[PDB]
Parts: C-alpha cells; structure tokens; sequence
C-alpha cells in the first residue's frame, strides 16, 4: 500500500513514484526492489567498465580489442564465455537473507555484510540508499553513453576519452 | 475581483495590497534577503550586504574610469571602489552615532548601537573583500569555449 | 463602525502610530456618499461611524462637510500612542461660536492695537511688545 | 595560565600540563584558540602534502604551470583557479556554520560535522583519545609546513629531506 | 479528492479528459505535481512558440542581427556564456518558487499569490485560468510539430496560412 | 607640570573627543607608541634597501601616460619609482590598520574606547594603572609595562633623528646609517 | 482619565515668541524620533507591532484605537467642570423640590441624555425639571 | 623637498579635511544635550 517508508522515496511529498502503478502489494514491491538494486549494481560496475576500455587501457592479453558494443560484435564469443560462466557462478552464490530487505546477501557463503563500515541503523540507511540513487543514476548512465555512442561515436558527448591521475599507480 | 485591497484590512491606512506589494514572489524575497532574514546575526547581515555590493561596484570604476585603457586599469579601478566603501563606511558609522546614541542594552537588535557596529564591521570586511574577489575573476575571464 | 472606504494612499504615516494620531466620530440616518480629506469617496453607515486621521484639521474640515448633511453630533478625539484619549471638539458640548456661560477670556489685551509698547522700550528683557 | 585550559585537550605525554609560558591565554580567549589552532593546523596538514606531491608523484597533464617549486606555481597558475580556490573555502566556511548551528561539531563534539568514513567512536573515551591524535598531527603539521618554508627561502633553516626540498 | 475539487482545466469540447486514467488512484500531492508540471511546461511552450515565430520571421534585432533566420541554427551560434546565464537565472526564480510552495495554502501553478485577492469561486478567474491552461496545451503540440518540420521536413515558417 | 592637571584641563576644554580617548590619555599613548616601534623596521628596511640597492629600477618616474595626472609632483614631471613603492608599503600597513579600525574582533584592543565593545573595562583598568615618568621594572617581558616603556622610547628616537640630522644637516636615513655603523651603506 | 498626560510633555515654553502648552499640551510626550524597520521577529519601536513575514510594512500595523465604551469616559471627564457649573447655576435658580447637585444632574441626564444637558440654558434646565 | 608638498596637502585638505568637518557638524547637530 503506502510504501513511502520504504528507502528511495522520489521525495516527502511525492513519496513513491510509481507513474503506472507497478507496484500495489508489499509482494510486488519486494520484486521490483530486488530487481531495481541487481541492475543498478550491475549497471555501476557496466559504466565504470565501458570508461575504462573506451578510454583504452586494456588487460594483459587483450590489447588489440575494439571497445564498446563493437567489442561484444567484433571479440571472439569464446573469449566472452568466460564472462558468462564466472556471473553464472555468483549467481548460485549468493545467498539472500531471510527476513530482510530484497538485495540482502549476508547468508551467502562467504563473509558478506555492513561489517565495520556500519554501526547505527541510520548509517545502514544511508549506504543503502546511497547503494541504490547511485544505481539509478549508472542505470541512466549506460544507456547514456551506448545510445551516443551509436548516434555520433563519442560516448561521452563533450570528450573523447578520459585521462587519469594515478600517481602512486603509475 | 479585486486585486487591489486596503492594506491589512485597515481602509484607512496609507498603504494598499497591491500586487507588487503583496505578491508571493515579493513577500518571498523579501523575507529571505539578508536584510530581514531570520536568524542571521548583525555581523554576517552586514557581512552578506557587503559581498554582494563590492563584487558590482568594481565595474563601473574599471571599464568606464580615467585610467581605463591603461594596463593599470583594474588595479585602479580596485582602489577606487575601496575608497567608495570607505566613504560609505563612513556614514553607516555616522547614522548610527546619532540614531542609537551612545549605551545600549537591548542587545541583537540591528536597531541598537550595538549591533550597529557590528552590521557596519560586517560591510567593510565583506565589501572590500568582495571587489578583491572580483579583480581576481576579471584579471583572466573565461570564454567557456571546447 | 467603519464607513465604507477601499483604501488609499493617502492615509496615515508612521508618526499616528509614534507620536499622536485623532479620531472622528458621528451618527447618520441614512447612508451616503461624502469625500474624505485624504482623497477619494466613501460611503457612511446608517448609524454610528468612527474614522481616524492623522491632523487634526483634516477632521474639522470632514466636520465642515457633515454639517451639509445636516450632521452636527459630530465628536473629535486625539489618542496617543499609549492609549491616552483627550476628547477635542466640541469641547464644552456647544460649538464655539456660540457664547456658553461657563468659558473664561483668554490672550486678551484691553486696549487698541495701536496701544502696545515701542520695541526699543522693551530691549534687552525678552518679551515682546504684544506680549509686554 | 587561564583555568579552561586544566580542562580541555591538548596536553599529553610530551607536555604533561598547560604549555603557556607567555600566557597568551590571557589575551586570546580560550575557544577561539581552540577554532584557530584547528582550523590553521589542518589547513597546514593539507599543504605539507601539496607542498611536495605535485613533485614528487607527477603532475596533471596541463601547462598552465610549469614550475614545480611550489612557490613559483602560485603565480604561474591561472587566475580563474585561485578564484574557485577561494569559492571553495568559502563554501566548507558555510557548511561549519549551518551544521554547527544544527547542533553538530566540527571541534571534537558529540554529533560529527564531517565524518563521511563514519569512524567517530561513540564510546567518550574513544572519542577523547581520537581528537588527541588530530590535534597531535596538526600542530606537527603546522610547524612542517613552516620549516618547509624556512629551508625554502633561508637554505639550512630546516633540516628537510632532499626530495621534500 | 482532486478529482471531486478541481474546477479549472475542465471545458467544453471534451470535459474530463483521461482517457488512459493516469489520474485514477492518484493523491492529491501527486495530482498537485501534474497541475504544476503541465502549467509550466505549458507556460514555457507558450514563449517557445513566440520566440520561434520572431525569429522565422526574421525579426531578431539583436548581435547585428547576424544570427541565422532558423531558430535552431541559431541556438548552436549563441555563445555558452548566453546560455549559462539563461539557466542560472531561470535555476534562480525555482528557488523562489519552491519558496512560494512550501508557504501554507499554496495553489498549484500560482507564483503571483493571486489566492490572496480571488478565488476560484469567481467564474471569471475560473475561466481565464482556462484560457491559460488551454492555449498552453495547444502550444504544447505546436511546438513539438514545429521542430519536426524543421528538422525533419526542412522548414521553420508557417506551412499552413502562408498561402493567403 | 604635574600632567594630571594639564590633561584634565584638555578634557574640560574639549570634552567630546576626551571621551573617546582622543588628547593626552594613555590610549594615545599607546597606539601612537605602537606605531613609532613598527615604524623603525620600516625605515631601517628603507635605509638598507637603498643602500644595498634592492629597490628595483629607482631614481626613475613613473609614466604619465601608464600612470595619470596623480602621479604628478609639478606639470608633467612625476614621482620616483623608489617614493612610489615605499608608499605602496605603507599602504599595504594602513589597510590592515583600517580593518582594524572598522571591524574588530571581540577580543581586541580597539582604537577608541567604545561602552559597547567587550573588552572597555580591561582597557580602562590597563589604562588606569599604566601611567608612570620611570619604567616599572619587575614587569618586564610581553606585559602592558613593557609595551608602552618601549613605545615611549621609540617616539623619542624619532624626534631625535629628526634633530640630528638637521644639526648635522643630513638625511634621516643618513643619520640611520651612521647610529648602526655605517652597515646599511 | 490623566487630564493632564499631554501637557506633562518635554516641551519648554520660550521666553517670548510661544503661545505655550495651551489647553491640551503643545506636543506629544512621546517622541516621534524611533527607528525603523526591523527583522523578522524582531521589534524596534519600542511596542511596536510585530510585523509578522512582512516587517517591512509593520509601521501599517494599527495598535493605537479608540475604544467606544472608552471613549464615553474621556467625554464625561473632560467635560466635568462644564456639567458642573450649568448644575450649580440651576441650583442657585431656585429649583423646584431640589434635593442634590449630584441626584439633580442624574435625573436631568436621566433625561436628555448628557450631550443635550451640557447644551441647555438654565432656563430650560427649569422647564424640564419642573416635574 | 617642500615642493612635494603640493601633492600631499591638496589631496588632504580638499578631501579628507572637509569630510571629517561635515561628519562633526553632523553629530553636533543630530545630538541632544
Ligand atoms: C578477454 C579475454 C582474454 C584473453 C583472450 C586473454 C589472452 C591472453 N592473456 Mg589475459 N587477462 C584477461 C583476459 C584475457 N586475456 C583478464 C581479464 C585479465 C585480468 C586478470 C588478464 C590477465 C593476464 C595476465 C596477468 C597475463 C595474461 C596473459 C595472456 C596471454 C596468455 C594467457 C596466459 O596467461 O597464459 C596462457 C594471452 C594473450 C599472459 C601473457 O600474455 O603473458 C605475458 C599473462 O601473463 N592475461
Ligand atoms: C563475492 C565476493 C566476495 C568474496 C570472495 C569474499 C570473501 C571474503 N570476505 Mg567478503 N564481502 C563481500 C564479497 C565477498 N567476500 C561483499 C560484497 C561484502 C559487503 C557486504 C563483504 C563484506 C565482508 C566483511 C565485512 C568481511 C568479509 C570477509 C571476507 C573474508 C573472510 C573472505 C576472503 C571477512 C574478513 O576476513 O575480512 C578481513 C570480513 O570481516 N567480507
Ligand atoms: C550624470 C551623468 C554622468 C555620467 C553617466 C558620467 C559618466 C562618467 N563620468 Mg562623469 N561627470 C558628470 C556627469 C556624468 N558622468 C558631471 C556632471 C561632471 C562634472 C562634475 C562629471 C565629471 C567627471 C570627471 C571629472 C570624471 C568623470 C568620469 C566619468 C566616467 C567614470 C564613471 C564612474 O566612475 O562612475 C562610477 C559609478 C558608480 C560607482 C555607480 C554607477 C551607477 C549604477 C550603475 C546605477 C545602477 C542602478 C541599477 C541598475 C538599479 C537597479 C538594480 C536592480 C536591478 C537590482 C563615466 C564615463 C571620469 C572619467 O574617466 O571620465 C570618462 C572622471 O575622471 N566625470
Ligand atoms: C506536461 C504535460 C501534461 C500534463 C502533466 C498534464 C496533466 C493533466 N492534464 Mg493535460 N494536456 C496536455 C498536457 C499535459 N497534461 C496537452 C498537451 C493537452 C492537449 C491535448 C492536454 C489536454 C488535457 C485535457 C483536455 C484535460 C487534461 C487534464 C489533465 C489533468 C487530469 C488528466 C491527467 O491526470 O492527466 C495525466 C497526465 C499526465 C500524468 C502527463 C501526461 C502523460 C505524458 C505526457 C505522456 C506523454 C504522452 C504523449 C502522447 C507524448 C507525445 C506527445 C507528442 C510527442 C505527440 C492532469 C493534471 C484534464 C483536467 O484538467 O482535469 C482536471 C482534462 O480535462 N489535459
Ligand atoms: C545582472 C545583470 C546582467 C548583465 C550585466 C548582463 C550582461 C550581458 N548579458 Mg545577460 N542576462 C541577465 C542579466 C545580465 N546580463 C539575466 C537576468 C538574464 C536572464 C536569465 C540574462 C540573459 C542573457 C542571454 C540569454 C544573453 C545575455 C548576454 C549578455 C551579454 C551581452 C553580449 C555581450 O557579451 O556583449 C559584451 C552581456 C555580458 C548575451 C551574451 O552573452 O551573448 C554573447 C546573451 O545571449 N544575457
Ligand atoms: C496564430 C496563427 C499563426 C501563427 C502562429 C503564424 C506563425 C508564423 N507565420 Mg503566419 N500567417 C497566419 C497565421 C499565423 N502565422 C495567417 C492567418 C496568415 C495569412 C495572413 C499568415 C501569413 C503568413 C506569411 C505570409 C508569412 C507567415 C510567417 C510566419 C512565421 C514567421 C513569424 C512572423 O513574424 O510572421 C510574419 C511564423 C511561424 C512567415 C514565414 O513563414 O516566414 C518564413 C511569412 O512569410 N505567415
Ligand atoms: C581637492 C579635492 C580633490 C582631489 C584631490 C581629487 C582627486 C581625484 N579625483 Mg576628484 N572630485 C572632487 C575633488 C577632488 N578630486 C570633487 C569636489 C568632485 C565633485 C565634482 C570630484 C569628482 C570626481 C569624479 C567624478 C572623478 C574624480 C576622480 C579623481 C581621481 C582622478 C585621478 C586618478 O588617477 O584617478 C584614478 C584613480 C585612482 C588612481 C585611485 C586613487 C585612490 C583613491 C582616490 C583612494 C581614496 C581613498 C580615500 C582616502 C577615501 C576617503 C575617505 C574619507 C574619510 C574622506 C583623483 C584621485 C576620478 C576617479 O577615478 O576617482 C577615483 C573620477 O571619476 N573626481
Ligand atoms: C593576496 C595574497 C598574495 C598577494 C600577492 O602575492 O601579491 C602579488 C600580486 C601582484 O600582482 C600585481 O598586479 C598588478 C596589476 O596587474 C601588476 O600589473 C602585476 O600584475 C603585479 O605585479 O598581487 C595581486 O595583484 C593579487 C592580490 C589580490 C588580493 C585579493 C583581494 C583581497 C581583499 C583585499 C582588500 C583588503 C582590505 C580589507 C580586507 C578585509
Ligand atoms: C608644554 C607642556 C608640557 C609639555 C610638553 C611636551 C614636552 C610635549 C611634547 C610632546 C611630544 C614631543 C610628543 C612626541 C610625539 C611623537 C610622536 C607621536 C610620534 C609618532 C610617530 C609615529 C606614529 C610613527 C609613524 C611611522 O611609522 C609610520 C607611521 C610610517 C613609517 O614609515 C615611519 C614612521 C616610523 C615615522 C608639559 C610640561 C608636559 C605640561 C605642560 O602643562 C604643557
Ligand atoms: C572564476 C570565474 C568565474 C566563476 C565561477 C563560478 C564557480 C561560478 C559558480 C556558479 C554556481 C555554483 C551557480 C549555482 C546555481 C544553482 C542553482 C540555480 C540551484 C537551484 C536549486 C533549486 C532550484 C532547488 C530546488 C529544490 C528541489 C527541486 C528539491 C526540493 O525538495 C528542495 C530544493 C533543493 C530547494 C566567472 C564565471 C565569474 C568568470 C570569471 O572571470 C572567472
Ligand atoms: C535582473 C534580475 C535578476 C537579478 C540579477 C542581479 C541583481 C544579480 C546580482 C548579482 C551580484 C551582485 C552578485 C554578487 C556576487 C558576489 C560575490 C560572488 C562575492 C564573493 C566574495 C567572496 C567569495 C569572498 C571575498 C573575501 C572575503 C569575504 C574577505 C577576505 C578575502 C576574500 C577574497 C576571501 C535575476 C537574474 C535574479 C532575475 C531577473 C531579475
């Protein structure tokens, strides 16, 4: 019903935006949080891989690769399927944790959980939401740059490519 | 209807609710300049008051004064807004001599001698400082071109 | 028992409220539109009516206008800014330019006005020949 | 000395009491000594890494300074940085304020101003022991930074490693 | 309820209109935001519209008139400094706005405060507030064909009363 | 002769500004001796420089077209670069000055004693306990004794400067020179 | 009622050139020299008026009135003496089973209110107490 | 040199004189004994 507690609320008066009623039971809405946090967390790592390959480093072994989707088309599929075999793997791995918010993995076999970087339950609440606006905001990101991508070939709009600044990396 | 009313419902007061006078939009800005915002103390009213004059007043002085194409232009026009802050420091001092008086007790009230001081201290600093701001942004001005 | 007015600009300023302000009081029989000093016209109620203004010539010259409407019960007041109220006109109740019994000579000197002191007379004192 | 300062941090090992031998404390009032000795102290810890991080793990890829003495860049560097340079104080000056006014601290309070690692202890005694360490840090921090200066203009003022300079 | 309070937006050719019901189970802070996003982005359409229609018409007396006929070439040649000034100040006046909002008995769209002088029992202000709300709509629509004809059918005049 | 009486004497004849502290008062006293104090490493760095020949480009003016008609000393003939920067000096000094003037803190010594300012009454008390024809010893070190002992004597070197270099007929910065040995020259 | 609050003023007559304090003071005791505006939640003229969110127009803020019922007291005390002297004349005429100055006035303001007793002639005055 | 003394004095004594003179009359005025 009122799910303008749940963490993630648009704002105080909005409270849930939910344009098209997706959500009308505490049920429902427990898919589309888990589902909304597995593509966030998948789209913040997405970005964070497209950046580092468009701007061209590339791994040991895979210097000649094109990047962006021209490397999903281009790269050999054998040289993909391990990408596929060590996500499958995660995915039987992680364990959710009963009684808890959708996305909660602590059960999971190895050590997983706020650990030392939470205490109080409002620093809880604040990673969390954190977690997911971050996600929502890499969500939009992604699509983003690959729609620009293929309009015009610059992923970033305003620059070709990033540089860094590591200096202890060097 | 009516968009014109007696104000605060006193048909005879000299004043009217107008539109401009009495508009969401002016009773909004008026209640959050720094003037009558509340909470502010007398030194950072002043001192908001001061930025916000300095940063303005470098300009006429610069591009339209005597030494204006000389490359000492700025820098001039520098001193001459300082100078413009002090004469109008001046008066704050003055004003507030003869409307307050000499001891007072009330205490945060921007009308007490006092606090006076104070809001008069605040322009200065925040004044001068701001025309300092603005000679360093318009020594270099960016075309905010890729 | 405020006429009917719209408002105006021309009202009373800061010093009604810091230093003095009056008030005008009177009763009508029917309802009727006069012109306020301040500008503009309004309409008296049928009975009682209070205005306040800030002098008080711009209350004797309402007075002056009532007396065409046949009005003469009219009463004028000066209230400070604690709340002090000193009742004005008519003071003794009967107008002044009718002799009530009762009222003494004030500022009168018995002779002609061509009977006061020479200025030269009076030098070095202080007063003057008119009050000498 | 004045009273306050028996009760309030600072003194430790290496000065077991008050250290004011000039009683300045008599002059400066107790708290704003206190805002000030912080607040010039971490600035200064800030600058002692600036001072040699440009230098020794490189520099961004730009040419408006080319220098690395880290005096000569602070004329060199473009006027429109030192401007958001002072915007940006102006605004951390702002946030102390509107936090402090909130009932926060930013001067070893109960309610962290700024703990966005969220490493505050709760326990006070923890809590006690951490601002010690800060306040040890800074003030090493601000007499670095000006022996850093020191060597810098009067060569052999400081003992200063090489690469430091 | 919104829906049995609201009187302005309501009129002849259709009455309600909700065909798809975006409003069914709504509440009236959400129904609040629609009012107050269709108002503004009617309003801004409404400007939109005028600005095209000057400058098509080749009346854009300003930078020596050098800037082109077409309205959206013209926005590539503005210098960013004009158009970071344009959304800084408009960022500005939504400040004040959220101000005049948050103030208690705030009326959906109305930044002038005109609710301290008329309300809506008055059919006059009902129906200006109409006029309002349903050039804005229109204008919404004109705009978005505009630009199709300018990008895509290769045009940024009037196609439809030009011949006389 | 007993300087009380003269001083109260000043104040009765020109009340308003005594009450500020202006005239004979010990404030005078010492701000005026402050300023003397700084202003001796401001003409010993003078002397030094020009005798070490710091100043850059001196003995030449400035130009009346970069510059304006202020920076004409007769018709067209302007100041010297060495005047203009030492006044550029102390201008830096007199605006740190005027701040203070203008805006002072809650715990400073202000120029004029102010009913409203915190810290009046510990000024009246130091003022009142400051005054003395001999140097109080015993209180040596960074007190109020100290400051006005030193601020007395370098307002006397002033005056004596002045006399000796026009006895001997000399430059100020001359008799400088000669009083540190010649050092600076 | 202080009859005497306006004249109890800070104003001097002068030594020729001055009508004086007159019959109702010649100036206000209070001074008119206060300040101005003041910021929200703020008051500056003394008892002024809170201007609420518009203290730029707080000066528009009535607090002096005229009280109705108040303002019957100010009529009766400053006409006192008035009341008291057409009483005493009717008195010295003879009156008719007179009883009381006090009790007279009351049943001739009884009747004829007090506005038209302090307008009528001892003669009247008569006439209607008559009975 | 006295002929220095031209630039020096006409900027006090056309400016900083007068101000200072109007501020003073200006407080004598505006004063209640
Ligand atoms: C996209 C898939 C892909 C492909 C086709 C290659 C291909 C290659 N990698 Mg490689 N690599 C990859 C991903 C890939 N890499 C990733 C994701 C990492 C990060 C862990 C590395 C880290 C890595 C290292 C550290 C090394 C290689 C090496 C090699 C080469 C020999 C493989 C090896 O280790 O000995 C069979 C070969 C060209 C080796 C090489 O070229 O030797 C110098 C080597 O030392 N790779
Ligand atoms: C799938 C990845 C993965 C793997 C291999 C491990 C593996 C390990 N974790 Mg773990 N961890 C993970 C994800 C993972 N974790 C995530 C996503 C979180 C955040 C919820 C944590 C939070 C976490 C904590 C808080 C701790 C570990 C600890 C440990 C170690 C016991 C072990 C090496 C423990 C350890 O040994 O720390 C040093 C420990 O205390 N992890
Ligand atoms: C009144 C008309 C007028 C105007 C416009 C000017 C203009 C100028 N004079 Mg001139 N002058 C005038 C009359 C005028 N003069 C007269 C009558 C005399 C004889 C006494 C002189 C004698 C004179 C001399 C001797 C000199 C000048 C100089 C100057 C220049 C320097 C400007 C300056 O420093 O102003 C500073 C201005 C300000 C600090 C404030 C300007 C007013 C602001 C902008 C108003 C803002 C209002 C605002 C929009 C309200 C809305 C705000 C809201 C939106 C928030 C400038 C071109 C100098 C020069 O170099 O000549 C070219 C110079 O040496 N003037
Ligand atoms: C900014 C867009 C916008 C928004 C937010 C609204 C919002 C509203 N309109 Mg409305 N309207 C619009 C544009 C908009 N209108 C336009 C352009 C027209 C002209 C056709 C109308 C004509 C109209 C009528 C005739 C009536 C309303 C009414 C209403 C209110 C109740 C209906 C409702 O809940 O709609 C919910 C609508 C939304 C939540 C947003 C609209 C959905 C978006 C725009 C999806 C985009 C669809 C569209 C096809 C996009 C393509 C456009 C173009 C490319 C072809 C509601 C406040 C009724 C009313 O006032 O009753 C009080 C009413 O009777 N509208
Ligand atoms: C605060 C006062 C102020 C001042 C001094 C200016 C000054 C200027 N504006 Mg500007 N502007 C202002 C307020 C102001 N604006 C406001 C409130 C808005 C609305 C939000 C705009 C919207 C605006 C636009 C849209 C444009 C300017 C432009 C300009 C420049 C004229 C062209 C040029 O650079 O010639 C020297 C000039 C620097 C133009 C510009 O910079 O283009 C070159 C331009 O296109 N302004
Ligand atoms: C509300 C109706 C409406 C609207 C929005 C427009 C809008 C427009 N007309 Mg148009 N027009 C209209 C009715 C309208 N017209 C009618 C009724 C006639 C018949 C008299 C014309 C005849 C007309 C001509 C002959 C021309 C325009 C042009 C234009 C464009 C330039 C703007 C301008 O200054 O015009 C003027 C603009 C898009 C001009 C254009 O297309 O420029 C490229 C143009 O040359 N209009
Ligand atoms: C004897 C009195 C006197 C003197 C010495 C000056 C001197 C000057 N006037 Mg001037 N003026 C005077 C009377 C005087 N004025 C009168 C009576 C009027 C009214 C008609 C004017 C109206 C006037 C205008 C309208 C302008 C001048 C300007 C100037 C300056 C032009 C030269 C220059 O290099 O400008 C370049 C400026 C500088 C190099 C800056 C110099 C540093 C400033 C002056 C420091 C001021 C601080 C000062 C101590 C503050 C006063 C405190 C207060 C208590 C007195 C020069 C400083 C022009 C100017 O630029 O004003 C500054 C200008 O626009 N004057
Ligand atoms: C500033 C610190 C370092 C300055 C420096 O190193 O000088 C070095 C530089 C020298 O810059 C000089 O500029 C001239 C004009 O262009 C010359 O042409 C030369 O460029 C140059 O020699 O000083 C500056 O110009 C920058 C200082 C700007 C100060 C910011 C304003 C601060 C507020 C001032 C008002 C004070 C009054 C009360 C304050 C409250
Ligand atoms: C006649 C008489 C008496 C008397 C008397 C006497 C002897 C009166 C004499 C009083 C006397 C002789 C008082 C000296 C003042 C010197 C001052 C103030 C120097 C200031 C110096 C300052 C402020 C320094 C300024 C500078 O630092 C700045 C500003 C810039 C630098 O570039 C350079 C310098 C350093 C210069 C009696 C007997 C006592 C009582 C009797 O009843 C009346
Ligand atoms: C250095 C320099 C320069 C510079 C420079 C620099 C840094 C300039 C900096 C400019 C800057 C930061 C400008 C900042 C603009 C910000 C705006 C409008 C914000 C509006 C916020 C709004 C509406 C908030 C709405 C709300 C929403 C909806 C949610 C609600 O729940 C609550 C609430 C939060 C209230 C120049 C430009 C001066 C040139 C010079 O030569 C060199
Ligand atoms: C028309 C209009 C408008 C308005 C506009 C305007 C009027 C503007 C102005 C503006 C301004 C007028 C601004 C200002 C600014 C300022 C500044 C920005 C400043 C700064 C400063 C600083 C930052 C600092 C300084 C300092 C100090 C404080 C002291 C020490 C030193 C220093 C330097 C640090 C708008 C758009 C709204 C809308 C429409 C209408």
């Amino acid at each position: 019903a009122d799910f303008s507690g749940e963490i993630g609320a648009a704002n105080a008066e909005l409270g849930c935006w939910d344009p098209l009623n997706f959500c009308t039971d505490q049920a429902s809405f427990d898919k589309m949080r888990y589902a909304e946090l597995k593509h966030g967390r998948v789209a913040q790592l997405a970005a964070w891989g497209y950046a580092t390959t468009w701007s061209g480093a590339r791994f040991p072994g895979c210097e000649d690769f094109p990047a962006g989707h021209e490397a999903v088309l281009k790269i050999g599929t054998e040289n993909l399927i391990p990408v596929l075999v060590v996500a499958g793997a995660l995915e039987t791995l992680w364990k959710q944790k009963e009684g808890s918010f959708p996305g909660d993995f602590s059960a999971t076999s190895f050590p997983v959980g706020f650990g030392p970087f939470a205490k109080t339950e409002a620093d809880m609440i604040d990673l969390r939401t954190k977690e997911l606006n971050n996600g929502r905001a890499a969500m939009m990101g992604i699509l983003g740059m690959i729609v620009h991508e293929q309009i015009d070939g610059k992923p970033f709009i305003f620059f070709d490519k990033f540089e860094i600044y590591a200096p202890f990396g060097n | 209807a009516n968009f014109i009313k007696p104000y605060n419902d006193d048909p005879f007061v000299g004043h009217l609710a107008t539109p401009i006078t009495s508009s969401s939009l002016t009773r909004a800005l008026l209640k959050n300049l720094p003037a009558y915002r509340f909470g502010l103390t007398p030194l950072l009213r002043g001192l908001e008051i001061g930025l916000a004059h300095g940063y303005f007043l470098i300009g006429p002085f610069a591009q339209l004064g005597p030494l204006r194409n000389s490359d000492i232009g700025l820098l001039a026009g520098f001193l001459s807004t300082i100078g413009l802050i002090l004469i109008l420091t001046l008066g704050l001092t003055i004003y507030g001599a003869a409307a307050f008086g000499q001891e007072k007790s009330n205490g945060s009230e921007l009308q007490t001698k006092k606090s006076w001081d104070q809001f008069k201290g605040g322009f200065f600093v925040g004044a001068c400082g701001s025309a300092g701001f603005a000679f360093i942004c318009l020594s270099s001005i960016p075309t905010f071109a890729l | 028992p405020f006429p009917t007015f719209g408002g105006s600009t021309g009202g009373w300023l800061r010093a009604a409220e810091v230093e003095e302000k009056y008030a005008i009081t009177w009763t009508s029989t029917k309802e009727q539109i006069f012109e306020m000093p301040t500008g503009g016209a309004a309409i008296m109620r049928n009975g009682e009516n209070l205005l306040y203004l800030a002098r008080k010539e711009q209350c004797l010259a309402l007075s002056t206008q009532l007396r065409t409407f046949k009005i003469n019960d009219y009463k004028i007041y000066r209230i400070f800014p604690s709340g002090e109220v000193q009742y004005l006109h008519p003071k003794d109740g009967v107008f002044p330019e009718k002799v009530n019994p009762g009222r003494t000579s004030v500022n009168s000197r018995g002779f002609s006005i061509g009977k006061n002191p020479n200025p030269a007379s009076i030098k070095f004192s202080g007063i003057t020949t008119y009050e000498s | 000395y004045a009273s306050e300062l028996d009760s309030m941090t600072g003194t430790g090992i290496e000065s077991p009491k008050v250290f004011d031998p000039l009683n300045l404390s008599d002059y400066v009032p107790v708290d704003w000594a206190r805002r000030a000795e912080l607040s010039n102290g971490r600035s200064a810890m800030l600058a002692t890494v600036g001072w040699f991080f440009p230098k020794v793990f490189g520099t961004f890829d730009s040419t408006d300074v080319t220098t690395t003495d880290p005096i000569d860049a602070i004329m060199q560097a473009d006027p429109q940085w030192w401007a958001q340079w002072i915007l940006i104080c102006g605004v951390f000056e702002t946030w102390k304020y509107k936090k402090e006014m909130e009932g926060k601290s930013f001067l070893g309070g109960a309610d962290p101003a700024v703990d966005y690692l969220k490493l505050w202890p709760a326990d006070a005694a923890a809590q006690e022991e951490m601002k010690t360490k800060e306040l040890k840090n800074a003030r090493l921090a601000m007499i670095g930074i000006a022996g850093f200066a020191a060597n810098h203009f009067i060569p052999g003022s400081c003992p200063v490693p090489d690469f430091i300079a | 309820a919104w829906r049995d309070e609201v009187v302005v937006g309501i009129t002849a050719p259709v009455g309600f209109f909700d065909p798809l019901g975006l409003s069914k189970g709504k509440d009236d802070a959400t129904m609040a935001y629609y009012r107050e996003a269709e108002l503004k982005n009617g309003r801004v359409a409404m400007a939109a519209c005028l600005g095209w229609y000057l400058n098509a018409g080749g009346v854009h007396p300003a930078f020596n008139s050098e800037l082109s006929n077409d309205p959206l070439k013209a926005m590539v040649e503005l210098p960013a400094v004009g158009w970071l000034q344009f959304v800084l100040g408009c960022g500005a006046i939504e400040w004040l706005g959220q101000q005049i909002k948050e103030r208690p008995g705030y009326v959906p769209g109305d930044l002038l405060g005109a609710s301290y002088w008329v309300d809506n029992s008055d059919e006059g202000w009902v129906m200006y507030q109409n006029k309002e709300l349903n050039n804005g709509r229109l204008a919404m629509l004109a705009i978005v064909g505009m630009v199709y004809q300018d990008v895509f059918v290769g045009d940024y005049g009037d196609m439809m009363y030009k011949q006389l | 002769s007993v300087f009380d009486d003269a001083v109260k004497d000043w104040a009765e004849e020109y009340p308003q500004f005594a009450a500020w502290g202006w005239g004979p008062s010990v404030q005078a006293e010492i701000w005026n001796g402050r300023h003397a104090m700084f202003g001796w490493v401001v003409m010993c760095a003078c002397a030094y420089a020009k005798g070490h020949g710091l100043i850059p480009d001196a003995d030449q003016t400035l130009d009346l077209k970069e510059w304006g008609t202020l920076a004409t000393i007769s018709g067209k003939n302007t100041i010297t670069n060495e005047r203009a920067i030492i006044l550029i000096a102390n201008v830096h000094a007199l605006m740190v000055g005027l701040a203070a003037t203008i805006s002072p803190n809650s715990f400073a010594d202000t120029l004029l004693l102010d009913p409203n300012h915190p810290m009046y009454e510990w000024q009246m008390e130091r003022n009142s306990k400051l005054g003395g024809v001999m140097p109080n010893l015993g209180k040596m070190g960074v007190t109020p004794e100290a400051e006005l002992a030193n601020g007395r004597m370098a307002m006397m070197g002033i005056i004596t400067c002045i006399a000796y270099s026009g006895i001997q007929g000399q430059s100020m910065i001359d008799t400088i020179n000669e009083w540190v040995g010649g050092a600076y020259f | 009622v202080d009859l005497d609050y306006g004249m109890k003023n800070s104003y001097v007559p002068a030594t020729g050139g001055d009508g004086g304090q007159g019959q109702f003071g010649a100036q206000s005791p209070n001074d008119w020299r206060v300040a101005g505006t003041s910021p929200v939640g703020e008051t500056s003229y003394a008892g002024a008026a809170d201007g609420g969110e518009e203290p730029w127009f707080a000066e528009a803020i009535s607090t002096v009135s005229l009280d109705l019922q108040k303002a019957d007291e100010t009529l009766k005390a400053f006409t006192k003496d008035a009341a008291a002297f057409k009483i005493e004349e009717f008195a010295a005429e003879k009156p008719y089973g007179f009883t009381s100055s006090d009790a007279a006035m009351e049943e001739l303001v009884g009747k004829l209110g007090y506005s038209k007793f302090l307008e009528m002639s001892t003669k009247q005055l008569m006439k209607t107490w008559g009975t | 040199a006295a002929s220095f003394l031209p630039s020096i004095l006409v900027p006090l004594v056309g400016l900083i004189f007068p101000a200072f003179s109007m501020a003073l009359f200006f407080l004598y005025v505006q004063t209640d004994d």
